[PDB]
């Protein structure tokens, strides 16, 4: 059977119940609350379609997930928020691992230039933090 | 010329 | 869709500190230090998130070396104290591991010698130890259980009418093979002889058991696979023939059963169906010892050589020359190979270098330890220490931790 998911915009998506149950939140709203359709006021239509695609594909980090997260950092942040809101452990873990890979193996200046970060350290503060490494 | 733990042939 | 975003700052600002912490927990030590120096908020996330304590906890959960260091040094009691404590503790652990590796490489170690004081026929054929005890099979037909700490003889088991050649114990029972052609199962706690298996026509030379089944091999050129529903209910499942001389050692896992015999061949059988799979040839003389795990098979032979093979394709990955005598016992872990020869010497080789086909042969043997006056029959080691027993009726504990 299929269930209708309602995004924050109002757009409705018909998704198989097995795929929708991959989200612990939607599964709780279906089983314990008995809600049809399932409103998702914290996920817009675009992020919802992206997450539905990811869940359909997943009925380590594979190459498909690497090509799937080839988006801007804002979209990755929205995907993290949506995976946390819908309690999708796999999507949350792969997105957090992607962020970590973006962090790993880089100098402080390189990480700043990567994520657009300003160095708010006092010279004394930065020297003290460096001395403890 | 071998211990009782191993053997040959 | 914004082009850039500060996850480690945005997530805590939105009440989602746990997600930023789970992100940072994937970092290594250098990357975590770099994240500490990105900005004040990243440093705050690492500090209030106990990222160093979590990193040490993950290292313990995933590495046996870090487990042993936590259990021995004592700082493992704080796991599961501020974040600065763990931040300063990590480099001390790294330096300790470096010193332990240098001790293994340079032969720097301390020694404990246990004179078994065997009354008549001296010799210790087999052993197995843990953090609490050392169980050994002697040539006087007895099984001596010594204390790991006080070195005193805690128990003596009698029952075999021949030399106890091989043994293995778990958290439940001990199982021993002897020259009397029998396989005896004893209680690991009280020492009572629970069961006896009469099957092999000659000396049981080696045995192995795990997850409910056992394999034995005998001088009668045969292997026997037994199903163990209980320490007293042991049923013979299959009998494997094919070797043309005495089977000196046998080892197995979920995939294959590996046997080595004086016929200069290693035989790989299927574990589930007990069907012969393949024969590894190469040793110019018979094979006296073997260990098999994952895909790696390591075997010491009478040609004074050690051979490393892949279990699936049967190719010989490496030949190690160095022992001036027969390689009687051999063991390996995830880093190094420890072997013992008939001349009393023990050799420590680099396993990663040996598996690398680009390393020269001369650099493969790392150390040669000489404290035995007789044939080294059996050895077992780990990240910190080696435990060996020899024909000279002694059991040596080589501790490289200091």
């Amino acid at each position: 059977p299929s269930i209708k998911l309602q995004s924050s915009d109002g757009e409705i998506f018909e998704v198989d119940v097995e795929i929708a149950k991959q989200s612990v939140t939607i599964k709780t709203m279906l089983e314990d609350l008995g809600m049809d359709p399932v409103p998702l006021p914290n996920v817009n239509a675009a992020i919802l379609k992206k997450v539905i695609q990811w869940c359909t594909h997943h009925k380590d980090i594979p190459v498909w997930d690497q090509e799937f997260l080839k988006v801007d950092q804002g979209t990755l942040f929205e995907l993290i928020l949506a995976a946390n809101y819908l309690d999708i452990k796999g999507l949350l873990d792969v997105t957090c691992k992607t962020v970590a890979n973006m962090i790993k193996g880089k100098t402080p200046e390189e990480i700043r230039k990567t994520f657009n970060i300003k160095n708010d350290f006092t010279e004394e503060e930065e020297a003290q933090v460096r001395k403890e490494n | 010329y071998l211990d009782s733990g191993i053997h040959s042939g | 869709s914004m082009l850039q975003r500060d996850f480690i700052t945005a997530l805590p600002a939105r009440g989602l500190d746990h997600i930023a912490e789970n992100i940072l927990s994937y970092l290594d030590a250098k990357s975590l230090c770099a994240a500490e120096l990105v900005c004040k908020e990243w440093y705050r996330v690492t500090s209030d998130g106990m990222l160093w304590k979590k990193l040490i906890e993950r290292m313990v959960r995933t590495d046996s070396l870090w487990r042993g260091l936590a259990e021995r040094r004592g700082w493992g009691q704080y796991l599961f104290p501020p974040n600065s404590f763990y931040r300063a503790l990590y480099p001390k652990i790294i330096q300790d591991i470096e010193t332990i590796e240098s001790n293994w490489r340079c032969g720097r170690h301390s020694l404990q010698r246990i004179h078994c004081r065997s009354e008549t026929s001296k010799g210790v054929y087999c052993l197995q130890y843990d953090d609490q005890k050392i169980v050994s099979g002697l040539r006087d037909n007895t099984i001596k259980i010594w204390d790991k700490n006080t070195l005193e003889c805690k128990r003596i088991l009698t029952g075999h009418t021949g030399s106890v050649l091989c043994l293995q114990y778990d958290e439940r029972v001990i199982i021993t093979g002897s020259s009397d052609s029998t396989v005896r199962v004893w209680d690991v706690n009280t020492g009572e002889m629970l069961n006896t298996l009469i099957h092999h026509c000659e000396a049981v030379l080696h045995l192995r058991f795990n997850n409910g089944m056992m394999v034995t091999c005998s001088k009668d050129r045969s292997i026997a696979v037994w199903d163990m529903a209980s320490p007293t209910d042991i049923t013979l499942r299959r009998v494997l023939v094919g070797h043309r001389a005495a089977v000196n050692v046998v080892d197995f896992d979920d995939k294959y059963i590996v046997s080595a015999s004086g016929d200069r061949t290693i035989k790989v059988w299927n574990t589930s169906t007990c069907e012969f799979v393949r024969t590894l040839n190469g040793h110019k003389r018979g094979i006296a010892c073997l260990q098999y795990r994952d895909r790696l098979v390591v075997s010491g032979s009478s040609d004074n050589t050690i051979r490393l093979w892949d279990i699936e394709c049967g190719a010989c990955l490496r030949v190690l020359e160095g022992h001036e005598e027969l390689v009687r016992c051999i063991r390996f872990d995830n880093k190094r190979i420890v072997s013992g020869a008939y001349d009393g010497k023990i050799k420590v080789w680099d396993l990663v270098a040996a598996l690398d086909p680009r390393a020269p042969a001369g650099t493969l043997c790392l150390r040669t330890l000489v404290e035995h006056s007789g044939r080294v029959f059996r050895l077992q080691f780990d990240e910190f220490q080696i435990v060996s027993s020899s024909h000279d009726d002694t059991i040596l504990i080589w501790d490289f931790l200091n």
